[PDB]
């Protein structure tokens, strides 16, 4: 109200509103599915277009050959955040000849998101990410939250209508968490999840994004024909 | 005072073919009269059917690879997953080199892929990054020694159809693979018995449509 | 953060105004009458002290009339704080000028320098202007005697007679009704004491209210002098001109 | 640019069919004298690398304190820190490739020859040396210095090329480090009796043997030289 | 005041929301790709006929490859034309070859959101980039102020943009010829003009793989106008 | 190569009663060739003469420095600057460029306008002051002048017998230095009138 | 090395440049002109370092024409020699001194008079009747010392001139490959059709 | 030295037809010859050429940044780049960097109807000189011609050719580091043609037989 | 430094600053450029309510940016100072660089993208300047007119007015200027110029500043009576 001007003021409750409207501009953006077995990961996007004639904006950037993220919300600051974890990934690489653990950039986009919520003149993010990746402690999904809030999860959702996917993962997850060296089943799985979230709009072959990382598979997104088979 | 520079020895051989390449190296590794390594490799694989060899100073050498592989992976990142095409490549490396101008990477660096018709190429480099496409390159130690060999055995220089008497040139023939690594394997052997510096092992790395393939051949290790 | 208490010193109103110009020339327009009188053989220049007291040492006092050089005097209207900061940076680039030129600087030049710093204050910084106007009387042998006017805007103008400060309405068509252009430098000295003497807010124009300068080539030759009056200079000048 | 002032002479290593042997003398000499005798110039970093460091003490100390710091680091936030995510000899060699590079390339070097032993998570052995220049090189044996000239030519014997690694157990991999420290001491003006050796296996860990002497020494045949050439007395 | 980086209660960047406010105030601009080639086409609005309207550049080259039409603040266009242009020179320096279409757009779009308390306000100004690239063929992209860019078949930005939007959204098919869409733009920019259309207050251009980007003469746009006429009295 | 003997030339000051001289050569020079023969090397700031010697750009340079800084100094303090305080200004300004010095030897003289009484001084390159009652020498025939000074000067000379002795120290010295003469300039400073004689002396 | 020579006569000022361009034993060009107007009234030729000369002289124009458009007005010549004496002065001290001699030849509108600066590369000025840079220095000025009177006529110095090149051209190793002559009076300033 | 450096065999001249370039094609570190078939003209782009002399790096770098900077301005300005402000960028960067130790004499050679047919020889000194003869012979840069310095303004399109290339062939014959082939290009209004790539040794015999030059030299 | 966003944008898509450096303009004395044939006139209004002024040392309102090309403004005369010091420079800058002078429209797009930058800077205001550029291209014969304003945008005029009571002189213009047929000579330009400005004016007298512009440097400022001819000749044509 009056404590909304920026995001260095506190409200009487103790909440940050510039933080609190940043976390609204995902509510806005297009659903994205993250889930994970104990071999794979994969990431679910309903991509969104502007009409008929223009293209459906890309949801998943690859951010190494074992880690890439779907984004829901400001498109260019997924691309500032996603920029900033290709840059640790490879510094992790060409320094320590070490893939980067997922939990480690989990705490690294955090940190990054943290510095402006307490400084003057920035803004928060206005993007929420699901990471995924295969580390030397295998698969792993996490969420990230322009706040800074990020958690290690079996699955989850973001984005609108992103409660449908959340509960029914929430059902199976005794059922997909079992799916292991069945790459084609974990995507079945996060394809029936993300379809809970559709209402009007179906899945066709230029709206779906899907991405899986595992055992013995590289970060790799599939679109066009390549997700005809899901459809 | 402090000589931030080294020679680590070594040899490497370019040879761009009609629809191949091959880039070869010894694999022996030395400072002054010591051996460090009888196989270090020298020859890599960057990704894109490019192979790359930085001769000379072998903590350069690796520096650039390492920042050149690098450049592969954000080419990828920043241009939809474009194929660095070999002349993209060349030209790349070359604002690399010439980026340290004023304390240079003490290498002689080259690259072997196919052009965008398929074809075979080969580029040099100088250590400060001037660079030409070139179908024969040897750099290093032994380079003098495998040269004049190349320039006879494969442009077929100075040689002439018999009873011409000098009139006719022997005419270009197109060299398979097979007879490309023969003069490789040749030139390094030769090599081997008259530079102290080589010997050991020859790594060849092949490029062909099919992608890069990799031959070892054991040298003299005196 | 800090924004909440910026006034914003450098922005339009909405008829194309800058406020704090506005609001500057407000505040020059209650300071001391400053008169400049441009002549065929001179320049005078004539400014009223703001109300004194008895015990003020006015020969040792300077709050009005400045010398930037030898060829080049001012006269000040507004907050004297702010004219003697922009006065010291006009003598050092007359000293810079005749360094590089080995030329004393031409009038104009100093006074586009001045003027450039003024503006500058109303177009970036955040900072207040300079509550300052000035009367520029100079010499140099491309334009002989000239007279010059500066404003917080960082505007200048020349003028053959000119006002700034209080009253200035009233001294301008007083000026205008009497200046001619064959005009000597004696005719100017009385014509801007009487344009004072009518325009004071004080009851009667005495030498302990007024500063007084001329710059005349009434140096011995082909040269240029100027003269700083003294307070028994000012008074006596009253007394000939028929005032006191 | 600097000078070297208090130093560490030779550091030699080997391959064996289960791990990695690594050995250095306790000597810091101080030009011509040798100041120093218990200097430990083995540092080991975690249960699976052992860090042979010659050249320059000073350096040296700096960069046990760079592993110390990386020890630290590597732990934070990672609960995987004495398991998965426990620093690799890899890891610890490429940080210090890396950093002996980076310094060589501001023209202000570590004075130093480093070789990295260890065994890494799949039980491969690992050994690879960097040095003052920031160049890299791996070999089935690894010397610094005089070890370089002496040590390698003694320990090629036993391992010769890759496919000997298989075929050498830790008793005739350590019986020729010991062989080489007692030859290193008979003919290195900066060398000591008195050593470390640290064996890095898959099976057994990281052993650390500390006072260890040069032993089994020939000298008797001295008492029969007489003279330079003519002398018979 | 106010942040200017400042978010809405509904997760809007209040000064990007009020850039695309100036955007709808600008001359209308069209661009249709087909597979012969892109058009580009602007209404040039000269405020008085005293303004000599070829002085009026709406319609601007990046390299030879890629033709850009704006709509809005255009003085705002000019520094995101100089990036463009040089990362367009720069990236054949560095790399001996043409920049792909979408990374020219995406780099173009990595300017827009570098404001704050950088540059004191977002671009009040939207491009339509059209190219060709060996990749991905030819290629048309919507660049706006929030950093955000769209691939369309065809697009209109500024005052007359939803009706064209409409009116393309019909219009446009995957078989249309490079003269259809000369004819189809020089057609919906006379419907949403204010003024009647001729060759001086519109301006068409086209980017063909074989000629690179052309901006037309009047003389060339006359005869298409020409062409329209009767094609329209045909039925 | 020696930055303060390329132009050559040299300055001389003494007191008298009542009165100080300073006298130059008007010789500027690249090494052996003589250039100009009107380089005058001392200027006044009012009152207050500077003879400066030693490299002819920085000589300019420093007359343009002081003229700047007395000028400045005058418009603030309402009073021309005196010997004293000058030659605390030319130390200090020297100073400034401790470890990139202008490669000059300058001397002040003048008489102090309140006392009456005579001043000179003179600097090394990097400002030290020597503040000698009798007599001050600078330049590329110093060690001649220093000869010349020590011989002929007596304390409390009249200004016109103070004229001959300073010349005489002059003339004779520069006779003895190849990169001196071509000319010189003579000052007699009293407290209010000041005489500006230039000598006749040999042209090689 | 190179040429320039300057003679002040009675109402013009005439400059003589070197038309060659020398590096090592290499010779660039023979028909090379060292000077630039610095004002309509005012002419510098300059003699030095590669480069240096042709960015210092190109310079100090621009910097000129900048003052002639801002006021209007001509600055004198002892004001352009001040302000170029100042600029090289700067260099000295500076981290790459510029290497450059200048001659500037300039007619005062405001005096009515003819006058010539010499400037060398460490900021060095002097106003002479006549000047030369270089070798052909110290031959030219015991010449011109006997022959130059200060009432000369352009004619009567173009002829002086003349005698200068032909004796430099007799007595120099080096082939300079001939001299441009200008002339600097009232009029302006003009390049001499024949000499 | 480390560096491929380049000190013989450019040649550049202004005719009737426009501009002759002409260049050997030998780089040699030393005695040892590199190789026989380097490129030291720089196609900066279809109306400019430049001419590598000095650092082959430097050469190369600069040259084709002077075409990126050259494209630039076209697209700024709607107008070719004339001779002389393309040279003068290539001018002015050098003299940023002198003392750094930059090594570059190359000939920017242009024709636009502005100038007409124009040569700039471009120094690592800051040395800009424009010239109707420029060449460069083992480290020394000549205004002249390497054979007759007269040669002809009115000589045809093809005689002006043979002029630049017999040029080379003298300088390869009797300098040891100039030799393997000759380039040939011809610079028009409407841009530069390339006239191909002559082997010396085939040349030389061909040239000695039909002028019946070399007398000295047995065949 | 002060970084303060004063150029940003309102609810209805407009930057009030750069809107309110428009009315700047608006109270500025009017200007008015006219391209003949074979040259530019640029008239410019001197409001009288300022006498005992001096005309000969008092700031003129066209300025020479370079021998060929002239600079006139309406508003913020100090600011306008600021735009005509930075052009002067770039045109020298540019006969350094290019060994060629500015034309017209490389000096405008420079002068305009100077006015631009400081509409969307931190801590600066927009300049209450717009200014008519005029002059002739290097060995070029054709008039060239250009008119710049505070957010930046610039465009070329047959015939163009700016300041207060524009609106008034440019409808004058729009019916008495033929593209057709420009002012064959300068007399009719000049003429046409004057007319313009009479219908704005007030008196005839030292209000009205007037400087013809030809090919090849050729500037030159008509005096008080030149003007005071064409005033006399325009006002007894009229009484018809
Ligand atoms: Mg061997
Ligand atoms: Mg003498």
């Amino acid at each position: 109200n009056n404590y909304d001007g920026d995001t260095v003021t506190f409200s009487p409750t103790g909440r940050l509103f510039q933080v609190e409207y940043a976390l609204e501009a995902i509510k806005q953006g297009s659903v994205t599915v993250g889930l994970r077995s104990n071999t794979h990961a994969v990431l679910v996007a309903l991509k969104r277009n502007a009409d008929e004639l223009s293209s459906y904006q890309k949801k998943i950037i690859k951010c190494d050959e074992h880690m890439g993220l779907s984004l829901a919300g400001l498109a260019p600051d997924a691309r500032v955040l996603s920029n900033y974890l290709r840059q640790q990934c490879n510094y992790s690489s060409l320094v320590f000849n070490r893939k980067l653990a997922v939990e480690r950039a989990g705490h690294l986009l955090c940190d990054k998101a943290q510095k402006n919520t307490q400084s003057y003149g920035g803004r928060p993010y206005g993007v929420g990410l699901l990471i995924i990746g295969y580390d030397k402690s295998g698969a792993h999904l996490l969420e990230f939250q322009p706040s800074g809030n990020v958690t290690e999860l079996y699955g989850t959702a973001i984005g609108a209508r992103s409660q449908g996917a959340k509960t029914y993962l929430e059902r199976t997850l005794d059922t997909f968490i079992k799916i292991d060296g069945n790459p084609d089943e974990l995507i079945k799985a996060g394809v029936e999840a993300i379809s809970q979230s559709l209402r009007d709009e179906s899945l066709t072959v230029d709206n779906l994004s899907i991405a899986i990382v595992g055992k013995d598979t590289p970060f790799t997104i599939y679109d066009g024909e390549a997700v005809a088979k899901y459809i | 005072q402090f000589n931030p520079y080294g020679d680590n020895g070594g040899t490497i051989l370019g040879i761009a073919g009609e629809d191949f390449a091959v880039l070869a190296g010894d694999t022996r590794n030395i400072t002054d009269y010591s051996i460090n390594s009888r196989y270090e490799p020298k020859v890599f694989d960057c990704g894109d059917n490019i192979v790359m060899s930085a001769n000379g100073f072998a903590a350069d050498g690796d520096a650039l690879v390492k920042r050149f592989k690098n450049s592969v992976k954000w080419y990828h990142f920043d241009h939809n997953d474009k194929k660095l095409s070999i002349n993209s490549a060349a030209r790349n490396i070359q604002h690399l080199l010439y980026g340290k101008r004023f304390f240079p990477y003490y290498v002689h660096t080259i690259i072997a892929g196919l052009d965008e018709d398929g074809k075979g190429a080969v580029y040099s480099f100088d250590p400060v990054g001037s660079y030409e496409r070139e179908q024969c390159r040897a750099g290093g130690a032994a380079a003098s020694l495998i040269m004049p060999f190349l320039d006879n055995q494969v442009n077929f220089k100075n040689q002439y159809e018999p009873g011409t008497n000098g009139k006719v040139k022997k005419p270009l023939k197109y060299l398979s693979v097979e007879e490309v690594i023969k003069l490789v394997r040749d030139s390094f052997t030769s090599a081997t018995e008259r530079h102290i510096q080589v010997g050991d092992g020859l790594e060849i790395l092949i490029v062909t449509k099919d992608g890069v393939r990799k031959e070892f051949y054991e040298l003299k290790r005196d | 953060g800090s924004r909440r208490y910026d006034s914003r010193t450098t922005i339009f109103s909405p008829e194309g105004r800058l406020y704090q110009v506005e609001y500057a020339l407000e505040s020059i327009s209650h300071a001391g009458t400053a008169i400049g009188i441009m002549a065929s053989d001179g320049i005078v220049l004539a400014a009223e002290r703001k109300v004194t007291s008895t015990l003020l040492e006015q020969d040792t006092s300077t709050e009005k009339l400045y010398k930037l050089n030898d060829k080049i005097a001012v006269a000040v209207a507004g907050l004297t704080a702010d004219a003697e900061i922009l006065i010291n940076t006009a003598r050092i680039h007359a000293q810079n000028y005749l360094k590089t030129y080995n030329e004393d600087i031409p009038v104009e030049i100093l006074v586009r320098r001045l003027s450039d710093i003024k503006q500058g204050y109303t177009q970036h910084g955040g900072l207040r202007p300079f509550g300052v106007s000035f009367i520029y009387a100079g010499y140099d042998d491309r334009y002989g005697y000239q007279l010059y006017t500066s404003n917080p805007s960082g505007n200048y103008t020349g003028w053959k007679a000119i006002s700034v400060g209080a009253n200035t309405s009233a001294a301008q068509t007083l000026l205008q009704m009497d200046y001619k252009d064959d005009m000597k430098v004696d005719d100017a000295i009385e014509l801007a004491l009487k344009t004072l003497s009518k325009t004071t807010d004080s009851s009667a124009l005495t030498y302990d209210r007024l500063e007084f300068a001329t710059i005349r080539k009434g140096a011995n030759d082909g040269e240029v002098y100027q003269k700083i009056f003294k307070p028994q200079e000012i008074k006596d000048i009253l007394v000939k001109t028929g005032i006191t | 640019t600097q000078q070297p002032i208090v130093t560490g002479t030779s550091v030699i290593s080997m391959k064996y069919d289960n791990g990695v042997i690594i050995a250095a003398d306790n000597l810091g000499s101080y030009g011509s004298l040798l100041r120093f005798n218990g200097v430990e110039r083995l540092i080991p970093v975690g249960d699976n690398t052992v860090v042979g460091i010659s050249g320059d003490i000073s350096d040296m100390q700096h960069i046990e304190r760079l592993l110390k710091d990386l020890v630290t680091e590597n732990a934070y936030d990672n609960p995987l820190a004495d398991a998965e995510e426990a620093l690799e000899p890899s890891y610890i060699f490429e940080y210090l490739a890396t950093v002996m590079y980076q310094r060589r390339s501001k023209m202000n070097p570590l004075w130093n020859a480093i070789i990295v032993a260890g065994v890494q998570s799949n039980g491969d052995q690992f050994l690879r040396y960097v040095n003052l220049l920031g160049v890299t090189y791996s070999s089935p044996t690894l010397a610094t210095g005089f070890g370089a000239h002496m040590a390698n030519p003694l320990l090629r014997k036993v391992v010769d090329r890759e496919s000997d690694i298989p075929k050498t157990t830790v008793q005739v991999a350590e019986e020729a480090i010991v062989n080489a420290m007692r030859v290193l001491y008979y003919r290195d003006a900066r060398s000591s009796r008195n050593f470390s050796l640290a064996i890095i296996d898959k099976n057994t860990g990281l052993t650390f043997k500390k006072n260890l002497q040069v032993e089994n020494m020939k000298w008797d045949f001295a008492k029969d030289i007489k003279g330079y050439g003519t002398q018979k007395i | 005041d106010r942040g200017v980086s400042t978010f809405s209660p509904e997760g809007r960047l209040f000064q990007v929301e009020y850039s695309l406010e100036a955007i709808k105030l600008g001359s209308t601009a069209i661009g249709i790709a087909t597979k012969e080639g892109v058009v580009l086409g602007v209404e040039k609005r000269a405020t008085s006929p005293l303004l000599e309207s070829d002085s009026i550049e709406k319609i601007v080259e990046i390299d030879r490859h890629i033709g850009c039409a704006m709509s809005g603040l255009t003085a705002d266009a000019r520094s995101m034309i100089e990036h463009a242009r040089t990362a367009a020179v720069t990236h054949n320096l560095y790399y001996d070859e043409d920049i792909n279409v979408e990374s020219l757009t995406q780099s173009v779009c990595d300017l827009a959101l570098r404001f704050g308390e950088l540059m004191s306000r977002p671009f009040g100004v939207a491009l339509l980039i059209a190219g060709h690239d060996a990749d991905d063929g030819y290629q048309l992209f919507h660049a706006e102020p929030s950093g955000t860019f769209y691939r369309y078949n065809a697009k209109a930005i500024g005052s007359g943009s939803e009706g064209a939007q409409a009116e393309l959204l019909n219009e446009w098919h995957s078989s249309l010829t490079l003269k259809e869409a000369e004819l189809l733009v020089l057609k919906i920019l006379k419907q949403v003009m204010e003024e009647k259309l001729d060759e001086n207050n519109a301006q068409l251009s086209c980017i063909t793989k074989q000629d690179g980007f052309k901006i037309y003469d009047n003389e060339k746009t006359a005869e298409l106008i020409k062409e329209l006429k009767e094609k329209e009295a045909a039925e | 190569s020696d930055p303060s003997s390329i132009n050559g030339g040299i300055v001389v000051a003494m007191t008298g009663k009542d009165c100080v001289a300073i006298a130059c050569d008007l010789r500027l020079g690249s090494q052996s060739l003589g250039v100009s023969n009107k380089f005058e090397k001392i200027f006044h700031y009012g009152h207050v003469f500077l003879g400066i010697t030693g490299l002819a750009t920085d000589v300019t340079t420093l007359n343009e420095m002081f003229r700047y800084k007395t000028n400045l100094y005058k418009l603030k303090e309402e009073r021309a600057i005196e010997p004293e305080t000058f030659t605390q200004l030319v130390s200090s300004s020297l100073y400034e460029r401790r470890f990139g010095p202008y490669f000059v030897g300058p001397v002040v003289a003048g008489i102090n306008s309140k006392s009456g009484k005579p001043f000179i001084a003179g600097f090394d390159l990097i400002g030290c002051i020597d503040e000698a009652k009798d007599f001050i020498v600078s330049g590329t025939a110093s060690d001649q002048l220093f000869g010349m000074c020590e011989s002929l000067y007596e304390p409390n000379l009249e200004p016109e017998d103070l004229f001959e002795t300073i010349s005489q120290a002059l003339l004779n010295a520069a006779d003895r230095d190849a990169l001196s003469g071509w000319g010189a300039v003579v000052y007699i400073i009293k407290k209010d009138e000041v005489v500006k004689r230039y000598l006749k002396m040999r042209q090689d | 090395m190179d040429i320039i020579l300057g003679i002040r006569v009675q109402d013009s000022v005439i400059l003589a440049s070197s038309k060659a361009v020398t590096r090592g034993i290499s010779v660039l060009k023979d028909s090379d002109d060292k000077t630039r107007q610095l004002s309509p009234h005012t002419l510098m030729s300059f003699a030095g370092e590669a480069g240096d000369t042709v960015q210092f002289a190109e310079y100090i124009q621009a910097n000129i024409q900048l003052y002639s458009i801002r006021e209007d007005y001509e600055l004198s010549p002892q004001a352009v020699s001040s302000f170029v004496r100042q600029e090289l002065a700067k260099s000295i001290r500076s981290r790459r001194p510029y290497q450059v001699n200048v001659l500037i030849g300039g007619y005062d509108k405001k005096k009515n008079k003819p006058e010539l600066y010499q400037i060398d590369y460490l900021g060095t000025k002097v106003e002479l009747p006549y000047g030369a840079h270089g070798y052909s220095g110290f031959y030219t000025f015991s010449l011109l010392d006997h022959h130059y009177r200060p009432d000369m006529t352009t004619e009567e110095g173009l002829d002086l001139l003349k005698l200068c090149v032909q004796e430099l051209e007799k007595r120099m190793p080096m082939d300079f490959k001939g001299v441009i002559v200008k002339i600097v009076d009232k009029d302006g300033i003009r390049q001499v059709d024949d000499f | 030295k480390i560096k491929i450096a380049h000190g013989t065999t450019t040649l550049a001249f202004r005719f009737q037809g426009g501009i002759i370039v002409a260049v050997d094609s030998r780089a040699t570190a030393g005695n040892w010859v590199a190789s026989q078939t380097v490129k030291k003209v720089i196609e900066i782009n279809p109306f400019l050429l430049g001419t590598m002399a000095g650092g082959a790096a430097d050469c190369q770098f600069w040259e084709t940044w002077l075409g990126s900077q050259c494209r630039l301005h076209e697209l700024r300005e709607k107008e070719r780049i004339s001779v002389a402000a393309a040279s003068k960028i290539l001018s002015n960067l050098v003299y940023q960097y002198k003392g750094a130790g930059l090594s570059m004499g190359t000939m920017i050679c242009g024709y636009t109807r502005k100038e007409g047919p124009t040569i700039y020889y471009v120094d690592s000194d800051g040395t800009r000189l424009k010239g109707d003869i420029f060449c460069v012979v083992s480290g020394q840069t000549f205004a002249y011609g390497v054979l007759d310095s007269n040669y002809k303004w009115d000589l045809s399109v093809e005689d002006a050719l043979y002029l630049g290339k017999r040029s080379i062939l003298a300088a390869a014959h009797r300098d040891a580091y100039s030799g393997g082939s000759v380039n040939l290009y011809h610079v028009t209004e409407d841009g530069w043609i390339y006239h191909g790539n002559h082997d010396v040794g085939e040349l030389f015999w061909k040239v000695k037989e039909e002028e019946g030059s070399f007398n000295n030299v047995i065949g | 430094g002060y970084d303060r966003a004063l150029s940003i944008f309102s609810p209805d898509g407009h930057i009030f600053q750069v809107e309110y450096a428009l009315e700047a303009v608006k109270r500025g004395t009017c200007a008015v450029g006219v391209k003949g044939k074979n040259c530019v006139v640029l008239g410019c209004e001197r409001r009288s309510t300022l006498k005992l002024q001096d005309t000969r040392i008092t700031p003129s309102k066209v300025s020479k940016i370079d021998s060929h090309v002239v600079l006139s403004f309406s508003g913020l005369n100090a600011d306008s100072r600021i735009l005509i010091e930075k052009a002067r420079v770039e045109a020298q800058s540019h006969r350094l660089t290019l060994e060629d002078p500015v034309t017209v429209e490389y000096l405008t797009r420079y002068v305009a993208g100077v006015q631009q930058r400081y509409t969307q800077s931190g801590g600066v205001r927009p300049f209450g300047v717009s200014t008519l550029i005029a002059g002739f291209d290097p060995r070029d014969d054709e008039p060239k007119l250009y008119q710049t304003e505070p957010s930046g945008i610039y465009s070329s005029w047959s015939a163009q007015t700016i300041g207060r009571n524009s609106k008034t002189v440019r409808e004058f213009l729009e019916k008495n200027y033929d593209r057709k047929e420009p002012p064959a000579t300068v007399e009719e330009c000049v003429k046409l110029t004057v007319r313009s400005l009479l219908e704005v004016v007030q008196t005839g007298a030292k209000n009205i500043e007037i400087t013809v512009v030809k090919p090849d440097s050729d500037i030159v400022a008509l005096s008080s009576e030149e003007i005071n001819q064409y005033v006399t000749q325009i006002e007894q044509e009229k009484q018809e």
